[PDB]
């Protein structure tokens, strides 16, 4: 549908960073991008969405994410 | 709040081969750059006196050059936004004008990029070599890893129906201007009626400056294309005989 959504990653640090992602792109791509941009490794941070941890294989569609939703990240 | 999904760049042949008004037009270009503050600048026809200007005037860009003698290309990366990964210079074996393909693998917004620029062979009579270089470029864009996003922007010196004869852009390669619907306002990057640098009043105009990019569908989306350097400087001239191109794109994971 030539469509994607905007997701925000919010840190303990107060930083919010926006990404665009298609609804059936695996979220690992977004986690890997955030680690590259912020210079962090997967091993130290963890990603959650509406309370729950995020598997690399899961898509926005499968987690029923929506435009302007926020993923939380914890050290 | 920060936007990792929008990258911007300018590509611009700055006519380093025009020695008169060198300091002034140089400052003009740097000011145009400060206005827009792009993440990447692709420069062609840079001379060494023009590089020194950029070191201290645009000191916020790291600078990578395609050569050091005569005139060459250069890619400028915004310090802090762009993370230099590696660099590679691909020769054009039959070049009679020291042209080559400069490739810079970077990170931007956490997205892997391979950035490429060149100043393909010049003049009407060297069309044959210009097409061979385009095929090398087109060719190098596909060698790149599937994971990375390749962007090429340069002074192709291309003429109508030349791309048509070269065999056409390949399937996973698009022209940003064609993608946006061939907009009229930025259709000519070399315009002798609205530009008086070379001082040849005969009204010839071409789309020499072009942006190509490889990417899976809907993963790199051109948002806008605009001329830059439309500002008549103090001497009465423009920063170059070329308009530069400003491009904003969306990166979608
Ligand atoms: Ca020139």
């Amino acid at each position: 549908n030539n469509d994607h959504i905007n997701l925000k990653v919010a840190g303990q640090d107060g930083s919010v960073v926006q990404f665009k992602i298609k609804r059936h792109t695996p979220l690992s791509k977004l986690m890997k991008a955030y680690c590259e941009r912020q210079g962090l490794s997967m091993r130290q941070i963890r990603f959650r969405f509406d309370g729950q941890p995020i598997n690399e294989t899961d898509t926005p569609a499968q987690l029923e994410m929506e435009d302007e939703d926020t993923i939380d990240v914890f050290q | 709040l920060e936007d990792s999904s929008t990258i911007s760049f300018i590509t611009w042949n700055i006519d380093g081969l025009d020695g008169c008004n060198l300091p002034e037009r140089a400052r003009g270009v740097c000011s145009c750059l400060a206005l827009y503050s792009p993440d990447v600048v692709f420069l062609q026809e840079v001379i060494p006196p023009y590089c020194a200007y950029l070191k201290k005037r645009a000191a916020s860009y790291t600078i990578i050059t395609g050569n050091e003698e005569g005139y060459f290309t250069a890619i400028l990366l915004k310090k802090g936004r762009v993370k230099f990964k590696s660099q590679e210079i691909i020769p054009f074996p039959n070049t009679k004008m020291m042209r080559n393909l400069l490739c810079v693998n970077v990170s931007l917004g956490g997205n892997e990029f391979c950035l490429m620029t060149s100043h393909l062979e010049s003049t009407r009579e060297h069309s044959a070599e210009r097409i061979r270089q385009l095929k090398t470029v087109l060719g190098k864009m596909q060698e790149a890893p599937d994971s990375t996003t390749v962007i090429f922007a340069g002074d192709t010196n291309l003429r109508d129906q030349e791309v048509i004869k070269c065999g056409g852009l390949p399937d996973n390669v698009f022209d940003a201007w064609e993608f946006l619907g061939k907009p009229k306002h930025c259709q000519y990057t070399w315009d002798t009626k609205a530009n008086n640098n070379l001082r040849i009043p005969a009204a010839y105009k071409h789309r020499f400056d072009r942006i190509f990019f490889r990417a899976e569908e809907g993963h790199l989306i051109p948002q806008s294309l605009d001329l830059v350097g439309l500002e008549k400087l103090d001497c009465g001239r423009f920063p170059s005989d070329h308009w530069g191109l400003l491009c904003t794109l969306n990166v979608v994971l």
